[PDB]
RNA sequence: AAUCGCACGGCCUUCGUGCCGGCGACGCAUCAUUCAAAUUUCUGCCCUAUCAACUUUAUGGUAGGAUAGGGGCCUACCAUGGUGGUGACGGGUGCGGAGAAUUAGGGUUCGAUUCCGGAGAGGGAGCCUGAGAAACGGCUACCACAUCCAAGGAAG
RNA sequence: AAACUGCGAAUGGCUCAUUAAAUCAGUUAUAGUUUGUUUGAUGGACUCGGAUAACCGUAGUAAUUCUAGAGCUAAUACGUGCA
């Protein structure tokens, strides 16, 4: 879990429309040496915003691990225009059919 | 179908939904073939075949036209008659010369036309002889009421279309015709096929 | 013109390695085609003529395109047609054949559940997939109608 | 033994609504055309790599139906060199 210093790097997000998501994307990062991050993360998450009680952010999947780099990770939105902007609305897109 | 007619040689009691353990038990042969199949196809002159301290026997027709086994010698068995049903013409004098059987041949050989037959042995896919369709020779009758008579050609009608009829001299009684469809052929001076009893 | 699953051998050869090798089922390609397909034709298939003139690519000549393959099937151009007092075109009808029932025979009647062929899956068109579907147990999706709902959306 | 790929789910079932029609019957035509699979024919053991589901770890409209950010992994399904 635990931070030293790290950043995202946003791939694609994408959205389901007439409810209520848009979604966010990153692989958080960090790479050569050392570590997972706050600040970084936070960054992205209140830019995200405009937000009050307990943020509408809901982060917690964090596996990397022991053995590897690779973890991605990525945080959660009622909605947001940063969780719009890499992927603007498709998924309502992907309901008005086929 | 060589289920049907094996299943034909049974007709006493109970197989049928337990049919398929024979075919597994590899006791079964057509034209001297490993074949082990349940939607399988046979057909007249196929020779099948048994057991290890076993026999022979060759699908010909009851008097009626079904088909249905018959005992066959070890000697008859080796050899198969297979007539010529259709060809499309031609290389150097080949024809793609269709059987009945569903057999290929590309190529001489030396003759042919639909209704002639071809002797075959069965081990090598060696071509013996070919017994031609035409008067003098003897034939055997594949369909109808009239199923399961043998007799001599007298002389063959040709018409337009098709070659109408084949008149037989024959009979323990008397003269009869049928269409070429009908005419299987099975001997000539040179060779025949025939000692099997008789017949109207 | 453009691999599985059993082997076993011979050889330089101890297991070492080189290439091959006895079957049993792959497996793709249509290159004539088998059980198991389609499309066409000479014929007949209810009653009503208080239905008597019909039909406008719908008919015909010719060229493409299309398709597994036939073609006004689709499409250009040219020709204006082709059909009907032997019933065309049209209307109504409390599947068609194999057959059922009668009645001495003739006819009448019946045509169906079954066998066979065709057709449609709430109504209608289109499409992917697959050798084959224009698909009851697939989709798309307008409409018709029930359903779920943490009532956003799914759902048959 | 769960998924992927191959064969299958189109066969079959049932109902005559539509329905007088080359619809169907019976006879032919079909080189004017299809037939995979199979029965049958014809052709034919060098070296190989590629990513993927199940399993996983969390999830969104979210109770949802549903499927994806996502670790990991296997292809006579793929792509090749080729007498």
């Amino acid at each position: 879990k635990t931070a030293p210093a790290v950043t995202l790097r946003t791939r694609k997000f994408m959205t389901n429309r007439l409810l209520s998501r848009k979604q966010f994307v990153l692989e958080v990062l960090h790479p050569g040496r050392a570590n997972v991050s706050k600040a970084d993360l936070k960054e992205k998450l209140a830019k995200l915003y405009e937000v009050k009680d307990s943020n509408c952010i809901f982060v917690f999947k964090f596996r990397t691990h022991f053995g590897g780099g690779k973890s991605t990770g990525f945080g959660l939105i009622y909605d947001n225009l940063d969780a719009a902007k890499k992927y603007e609305p498709k998924y309502r897109l992907i309901r008005n059919g086929l | 179908p060589l289920i049907l007619i094996i299943r034909n040689r049974l007709k006493y009691a109970l197989t049928y939904r337990e049919v398929i353990s024979i075919l597994m038990q590899r006791h079964v042969l057509v034209d001297g073939k490993v074949r082990t199949d349940k939607t399988y196809p046979a057909g007249f002159m196929d020779v099948i075949s048994i057991p290890k301290t076993g026999e022979n026997y060759r699908l010909l027709y009851d008097t009626k036209g079904r088909f249905r086994l018959q005992s066959v010698k070890d000697e008859d068995a080796k050899f198969k008659l297979c007539k010529v049903r259709s060809v499309q013409f031609g290389q150097k004098g080949i024809p793609y010369l269709n059987t009945y059987d569903g057999r290929t041949i590309r190529y001489p050989d030396p003759i042919i036309k639909a209704n002639d037959t071809i002797k075959i042995d069965l081990e090598t896919n060696k071509i013996v002889d070919f017994i031609k369709f035409d008067v003098g020779n003897v034939v055997m009758v594949t369909g109808g009421r009239n199923t399961g008579r043998v007799g001599v050609i007298k002389n063959r009608e040709k018409h337009k279309g098709s070659f109408e009829t084949i008149h037989v001299e024959d009979a323990l009684g008397h003269q009869f015709a049928t269409r070429l469809g009908n005419v299987f052929t099975i001997g000539k001076g040179n060779k025949p096929w025939v000692s099997l009893p008789k017949g109207k």
